[PDB]
């Protein structure tokens, strides 16, 4: 009906029993424009909604509402990649709008038809330290955990470049057979970057296979959130009618996390700890929901959500609670950066629980994953006698430690360095881990079965 | 009846709610979504709704059913995969065409259209009959045809109707009780609410061990069967991999698998794995579902069904009890229970303080507990059933910190460790000595006993041996190593052989589908030997190193024992560890002198 | 080693037969106490069904029933359910009992004593009244029985110390 | 051991003849002592309480 | 920088081992000591 | 007679306010389960009342309710005793009535008649460590700091168990003239826990000589609290009237706090530091206040409380505030469980602070406290010696240290270390120190006067 | 005085203050738990009552001592035993049998059974008077007069009534000041 009051960003609505729950409502404004709202709660003879545009402009006596009598649906098309949206899927470039051939739930919650067969085949990153060690599934979702201080972008990036490129590497594995396409989702990320973003498609030749929406922090909050819903549906759309291979990049979960706490401030509901909502997890579950095998088992969709630490520790909300609900974790390090290492690429806290299972030798090998369990052993040691070097001398060392401390900066610099341009071969990946392997004698292995190692070494 | 006040996240809140309690069933809008009326404040009923809202409007009618909300239990649970509310997924895939269940769409909790066969109790008519007393039983599968039907906990009368043998629906009624006139006709279904604890003809104290079928868990502190366990996971050390494979190892009549907000793909593969592989108890025709009844909840579906988990769960584990079959209930894992338990807290407004953690969430951890555990089955003929909770616990903040972790340590009598930098190495489960207890040892070991083994003076040895290295492996670090005593080098090396074999294991020990005590015994029995030779030897004067080279032989063979499976000796005690003693003796004479 | 284990093990079961001797000598004796006490009570309620069922002698106690939950009712209109002979009983001193409550309190007299179509059975109490508010509140429970079941709670310690104290 | 294969059903023997006597003044005194006591809970229940 | 939630439990066990450091090693510093004050007045003789 | 609501735990229910505080109240529910419950809180036409069983599946007008008009107190006899109870005291035994002789007040106190004598006169656990080296006389309250890497309900039927199988001796040196009664209060147990200390009195035959009150888990936080205030309260009857000396063991005190934490939920009381509460002093002084001698001082009530360290932490606030209030504290320790000594009890940092005050003799000898010198010393020495023995060898070290590390393994292997049914009195305990103590020759011996150390080596 | 509306917690809350001060220290229902009010709202007062109050109802009467927690600083001060607010231990010891104070039970915050032989000071009828200026004292010690009687502070005036030497209860008077009438 009309204003009441505005608390803080959020909008308080004074109206009558009628509405849908998550129903567009356009709040008319005396400017010369009309913008649209969702009512985030519904309540005894009064709505909370928080407009979609601006932040400002709401009057008491001079609004007038009018009910759209539709909840929010995102209209999604399979000829959606190769045009550029922003954050309410508008266009920016005048011309390319979302468009439909059918109308899906921004949720996802009505179809979930997400198959009930577990990740199966491999997909690479190109990237070797990725690769190898915490080997990426179809449909399996692994979270990139940075920090800043870091040129995280620039590892993100380099991510976004190189899908599709790993693509006619993992033909050739048969990992993949079917078309490869991206849909890529920018918030409050940096204007320099968004440029990096599009030349990265442009250059690669995958701008038609790719859908952009960008969202800045000049843009509202509630906005903010949706964005990812969007690209999720539209990542859905493609996995389950056309069965393709759907690489959806989810960028910066951060930005989302800050968005969801803003709001909570004039809402019944209640923020639990750290000033965090205690439903921020069933925020996160939402977005993470889109993402799995699609039922065809000829499809699915695999994600990526890219996380930088605000504060740099894992035991911040942010990370803590994302790390929980994926299988596994991926550490960039703020240590190899100074060293002057890209892409810094630390393996020790890293580790990805179902490894083992997804992957077969047919498109890997089955020393794959007994290889890279030897490297995280050694790694480890020569990494608390560093430690101990420090301290106390050289008092501490042992032949063992010794070798150790030789092995890391070999791995270091030979094993997690490659150029941005750079992609690489799971077979050649698992022959440069058995070469930093020798040096070391084979009675002192013991996470490799001496079956396997005697083919292969 | 009552009309929507308000609408807050898949929260319903509705006026005009009286002549109810705090636990009913509901059909929530006019969209009938199934739903809960978890508290009340005045006339405004708070409820949680078990079906996502995205187009529920205020003012639409709520209508109380008139009972609470309570789970089928019946028969064909065995063989199909439900959810955490319980409707069958199988169903769910044909019909919808929604792998996942679809919203709007309500489904009722068990298959209506299934026939059992039915065969007579030990009742006929005019027979005075009570609760948990076996009115039947259906052949359910061909692993098992365990299951009896019973007459429900909390009711007794007499039986005015038994029907004959035959194959009846579960539906399609076959029993009339009279208590004081007609207390209600019965079918192959029973109703039990998810919210109270299972009667039972009397709990008994667990001195029954179960073997996990890990050579390591039994070897520090065995399992048993009625018992509470912790295992402490990370989220990325593997802790899916040694869930899934101790369900697998562990052997009862009916196993529970219970996700509890899981990843999807790791549930996903648990069904697909388990009628891929075979049981250990002969089971054919998709071998191990036939065993289990499922529930799988991911923690992308709403947030109600997920706090119904483990409750649902609790009860199946505690039905079969009732029927005289023992149970292991895995339940994995316990703190993404906790962490639904924190959303509702936030949700409907009640007010944490466990740590920014639920008020409820000490008691109702507990609560659970109480339910798992060894008893006299219910209804008088009298058998054995017990039920023995696995529970995962892993972190929710800190590292053992957590709410969750420092309740349930309380209330565990069973706590098995695993250390994450071990785990990074790769030499998981890693079971730490100062990180593990069992209360249960004392009655275990004296069982053990009976059965043949020596097994408590193993034990003693097998704690000493890790406890002086964790001591000893601090003075190293500091001080470093120009000088450790021959004794303590020993200890050292011996302690590294207990992780290589035992501790170490997962998917590395070619036989681990299920091993035996005698096995685990003779095993450990040969490094304890090699232990007090090994003492005695640098004492009575031979240097360490001499020691070292002429003990060579052996000492490799008992490095490699963790690939030898049973096929010397018995059918669980093998040759070649009981050759090894004889041969230990052997180098020590020529070691000494 | 073993002579003296197995000797431990048969001078602790030994104990145990101490322990049933003391558990069962003091659950006989405490048993015996308790059959005692619920003949003590027993009598009392086959009296005060004598006392009832003579109308007349009754008929002050059951005006001092009412009256008794009317001080702590304190509500306008207060509903009565009686016994089948009390309803008629109360109603033919409907004012005797709204005068006394108005004697007897500060609060002015009760203004109407609800008679009950409602009424008790001589299988659950020996008689008495349910004095209850009148939109039905709050139920002052002054039956016979309930009387009785409260009285025991400080009646048995006294009886207690006098018999085995 | 012999005196633990007699020293069961002997408890029975000691349990009884150990409150023999108790059992028969408890019997005892409360016949006795009844109607005054149940007197006394009579005027209670029947005055207000 | 070092992490914020529950750290405690980590940092109380560095200090453990400091302090473990310190008893034992000054032991052997006192007795490497005491031993070269008699090989002392040994070679000067 | 109308429910209100229901907000967690705490129920409202709407009905006049008349009532008084504490007053059980009675909900009456169609399903014909009347379950009783106390009002927290009374208020104008509305009372807030926590039902000991269960908390909610009470109907809003289906229900009634019904005055008691009685405060909740506990009967109280000394012919209750030899038999088992729940949480608010009656019978699962499936015994006779509870009997009365007296009704006590179990709010915090009775009549609260609390010396102002100071303790003297020693009472024996059976626990060697414990009566030798910490001495507890009567009225002093020492606890049990204990972990849950300890099996501390074990450790805690032990002292009960042993304890007044110590009492003939004494009364032959002539200590007690008066018996020995044990009140044993155990707390959100689990059920093999419960059957285990019954067993266990049967055994010794100690099961007559005690009261146990169980609360169960599975039973709601509010009885939980109630269950040691109960018991509290019959000891301190016993203990006035009929001069006993009893011994009141109360585990787990890290249970009633967490109750009282819990509860909270609608309370416009905030807790302190770590959840606990900011007046989780006021809650431990509560169970404190009956502690102490008796008024005519030859009964007294003695009590151990049993507290359980969840995560190993001595900041953590449950020991911290205790600790300041009693007087001295048990410190039982993982690493001595490790190596397979029971019971484990490092008495290291144990200490009793009036531990001269309880000794004399005809239950002690005048040699006790030269002897708890001496070895308390010895032994502290005997662990710095083994950490020396680790860096030196065997072959290069001191006569002291070889000599120190030789009593350390005795001392744990025969001191501390005792059976599981072997009861060791205080008479015994001082003989077999002597023992340990005769390998330092008279030298090295001096914390003891020569009169004592010519006796006994 | 007031009644009470009601007790939540520990807190007791009662409506009908119209002259309830935010440091007066009060005796709630007749149980008489000690209490003092910390808080006011509108005609409700807020008390924190120290003392249990298991017992305690609604609609029940606040009865005000009509002063602060305050302390009474009288002779025989000395060989004797108290509370923190000032209750002699010893005599509760005594009297109901019990050697601490439970809940209900109150008594005088010094012995007032007991009499003391005073002596005057320095004063006399007529003479002006002043704040901490000797009136008398009792002697408590045999070294000392421990207890001097001073004249009240926020007291000062011309002494109507001097009493003389000789023994006097503590409830009996001594002087009379006249400032501003009978002070």
């Amino acid at each position: 009906n009309t204003v009441s009051g505005v608390n803080g960003p959020l909008v308080i609505l004074e109206k009558v029993k009628f509405p849908r729950y998550n129903e567009i409502v356009n709040l008319t404004l005396p400017d010369g424009t009309v913008r649209q709202g969702q009512v985030l709660e519904i309540r005894g003879d009064r709505a909370i909604v928080q407009v979609f545009e601006g932040t400002s402009g709401i009057d008491v006596k001079k609004t007038t509402v009018e009910f759209t009598g539709e909840s929010l649906r995102i209209p999604v098309s399979e000829d959606m990649l190769g045009r550029i949206f922003d954050g309410s899927g508008r266009p920016i470039d005048n011309g390319p709008k979302v468009f439909a051939e059918d109308y899906l739930d921004i949720n996802g919650s009505p179809i979930n038809p997400y198959a009930r067969i577990y990740p199966e085949e491999m997909i690479s990153t190109g990237v070797s330290a990725i690769d190898t060690m915490n080997s990426i599934a179809r449909g399996q979702k692994i979270p990139i955990f940075s920090a800043s201080g870091l040129p995280h972008n620039e590892i993100a990036a380099q991510i976004c470049r190189q899908a599709g490129l790993v693509r006619p590497t993992k033909d050739v594995h048969d990992g993949h057979e079917e078309n490869f396409s991206i849909v890529f989702a920018a918030m409050g990320v940096n204007l320099e970057t968004a440029r990096f973003f599009k030349q990265d498609f442009e250059e690669n030749g995958s701008l038609e296979r790719t859908s952009l929406f960008l969202n800045l922090a000049n843009d509202p909050t509630i906005e903010r959130i949706i964005t990812p819903r969007l690209a999720l549906t539209t990542a859905e759309y493609l996995a389950y009618q056309t069965e393709r291979h759907v690489l959806t990049i989810l960028t910066d979960m951060s930005s989302y996390a800050d968005a969801l706490r803003e709001v909570s401030a004039a809402r019944e509901e209640v923020p639990g700890r750290r000033g965090y909502p205690g439903y921020m997890y069933t925020d996160l579950s939402t977005i993470y929901e889109r993402a799995g095998r699609v039922e065809g088992r000829n499809g699915s969709i695999t994600q990526i959500p890219i996380l930088t630490m605000p504060n740099d520790d894992i035991t911040h909300p942010i990370p803590d609670l994302t790390g929980y609900i994926t299988e596994g974790q991926i550490f960039v390090d703020r240590q190899l950066h100074n060293k002057g290492i890209y892409p810094p690429i630390n393996v020790l806290p890293s580790l990805s629980r179902l490894m083992k299972s997804a992957i077969g030798e047919g498109m890997t090998r089955k020393d794959h994953g007994d290889v890279s369990n030897q490297l995280y052993a050694k790694y480890a040691i020569g990494k608390d006698a560093a430690a101990m070097k420090a301290v106390v001398g050289e008092e501490a060392l042992s032949i063992e430690d010794k070798l150790s401390l030789e092995f890391l900066e070999k791995f270091e610099k030979t094993f997690i360095t490659q150029g941005a341009y750079e992609d690489r071969t799971v077979f050649e990946s698992l022959d440069q881990a058995w070469s930093l392997l020798r040096i070391y004698p084979k009675e002192m292995l013991n996470r490799i079965s001496p079956k396997i190692l005697d083919e292969f070494y | 009846y009552g009309a929507i006040y308000s609408v807050s996240g898949p929260v319903v809140i509705a006026e005009n709610m009286i002549g109810c309690a705090m636990y009913e069933l509901v059909k929530v809008g006019h969209d009938n979504l199934v739903g809960e009326v978890i508290r009340i404040d005045g006339d405004k009923a708070t409820i949680q709704v078990y079906e996502e809202t995205a187009g529920l409007t205020v003012g639409d009618p709520v209508l109380r059913t008139g009972k609470p909300l309570s789970v089928e239990l019946g028969p064909g649970l065995m063989e199909t995969i439900y959810d955490g509310i319980q409707r069958p997924l199988k169903a769910i895939k044909e019909e919808s065409q929604s792998i996942y269940i679809p919203r709007g769409i309500d489904t009722p909790a068990l298959d209506r259209t299934i026939k059992w066969q039915f065969t007579p109790g030990k009742f006929q008519v005019g027979d005075h009959i009570s609760g948990g007393d076996i009115y039947g039983s259906v052949f359910e599968n061909s692993l098992i045809s365990s299951h009896k039907i019973l007459l429900p906990p909390r009711s007794r009368g007499t039986i005015t109707w038994i029907a004959p043998a035959g194959e009846y629906t579960l539906d399609e009624k076959i029993l009339e009780v009279e208590f004081d006139g007609k207390k209600s006709d019965f079918t192959l279904y029973h109703t039990w609410p998810v919210r109270v604890p299972r009667p039972v003809t009397e709990k008994l104290s667990a001195d029954y061990p179960l073997l996990t079928g890990q050579r390591v868990l039994d070897a520090l502190f065995p399992c048993v069967q009625g018992g509470t366990t912790c295992i402490p996971g990370a989220f990325g050390c593997g802790k899916t991999v040694i869930s899934q494979s101790l369900s697998k190892y562990s052997n009862s009549d009916a196993i529970i698998y219970v996700g509890c907000g899981e990843r999807g793909n790791e549930m996903a593969e648990v069904l697909m794995e388990f009628p891929e592989l075979y049981t250990e108890m002969s089971g054919t025709k998709e071998p191990i579902m036939k065993r289990t009844t499922l529930v799988a909840n991911t923690s992308n579906m709403p947030v109600a069904a997920r706090e119904a988990s483990i409750y649902t769960g609790i009860t199946l584990a505690e039905y079969f009890r009732d029927q005289g079959k023992n149970v292991s209930m895995i339940a994995d894992s316990s703190s993404r229970w906790a962490e639904a338990l924190r959303e509702i807290s936030g949700r409907l407004g009640e007010m944490p303080a466990d740590q920014g953690f639920p008020a409820y969430l000490g008691a109702k951890l507990a609560s659970f507990y109480e339910r798992a555990g060894k008893a006299v089955a219910l209804g008088s003929p009298d058998r054995t059933g017990s039920v023995s909770i696995v529970a995962a616990v892993s972190p929710a903040g800190g590292d053992f910190s957590d709410p969750v972790t420092t309740a349930t340590l309380g209330i565990t009598q069973v706590f098995w460790g695993l250390d994450k930098k071990l785990a990074q190495r790769k030499h998981f489960p890693s079971i730490n000595t100062s990180v593990s207890y069992s209360k249960y040892t004392n009655v275990l070991n004296k069982f053990y006993d009976s059965n043949y083994p020596e097994f408590p003076v193993l034990r003693d040895r097998m704690k000493e041996i890790l406890s002086n290295a964790e001591e000893l492996e601090q003075v190293v670090q500091l001080v470093g190593k120009s000088a450790l005593s021959d004794s303590d080098k020993i200890t050292l090396d011996v302690a590294t052989l207990i992780k290589e074999d035992f501790l170490q294991q997962n998917g590395y020990s070619t036989y681990d589908a299920f091993c035996p005590i005698w096995k685990t015994f003779d095993m450990m029995r040969a490094f304890i030997s090699y232990h007090d030779e090994a003492q005695k030897a640098v004492a009575n004067g031979a240097n360490w190193s001499k020691l070292a080279d002429s003990t060579g032989d052996v000492k490799h063979a008992v490095s490699s024992s963790k690939f030898f499976e049973p096929s010397r000796g018995e059918k669980e005690v093998h040759g070649e560890f009981e050759k090894l003693l004889s041969t230990m003796q052997e180098r020590f004479a020529e070691s000494t002198d | 080693g073993n002579f003296k284990s197995k000797l431990k093990k048969a001078m602790l079961s030994q104990q145990i037969t101490k322990s049933t001797i003391a558990n069962k000598m003091r659950l006989k004796v405490l048993s015996a106490r308790e059959q005692s006490l619920d003949g003590i009570f027993e009598e009392t309620k086959e009296k005060l069904s004598g006392i009832a069922n003579n109308r007349d002698e009754y008929k002050p106690i059951l005006q001092s029933l009412i009256v008794e939950a009317l001080l702590k009712l304190l509500e306008p209109k207060a509903i009565v359910k009686a016994l089948e002979r009390d309803v008629d009983l109360i109603e033919s001193m409907k004012d005797d009992i709204m005068r006394e409550y108005g004697e007897k309190a500060q609060r002015a007299p009760l203004e109407e004593i609800v008679i009950s179509n409602d009424y008790l059975n001589k299988d659950l109490v020996s008689g008495g009244v349910v004095v209850s508010n009148a939109s039905d509140k709050i139920e002052i429970n002054n039956t016979l029985e309930e009387r009785l079941k409260l009285l025991s709670e400080e009646a048995l310690p006294a009886i207690r110390l006098e018999l085995y104290g | 051991e012999q005196k633990n294969a007699g020293g069961v059903g002997e408890l029975e023997k000691k349990a009884e003849a150990g409150v023999q006597g108790e059992l028969a003044e408890i019997k005892k005194i409360a016949e006795k002592k009844k109607d005054d006591v149940v007197k006394i809970l009579i005027e209670t229940v029947i005055k207000p309480s | 920088v070092f992490p914020t939630r529950m750290t405690l439990g980590l940092m109380k066990t560095k200090l453990k081992g400091a302090n473990q450091g310190y008893s034992l090693l000054k032991r052997k510093s006192e007795a490497l000591t005491k031993r070269f004050r008699d090989i002392t007045k040994r070679i000067d003789d």
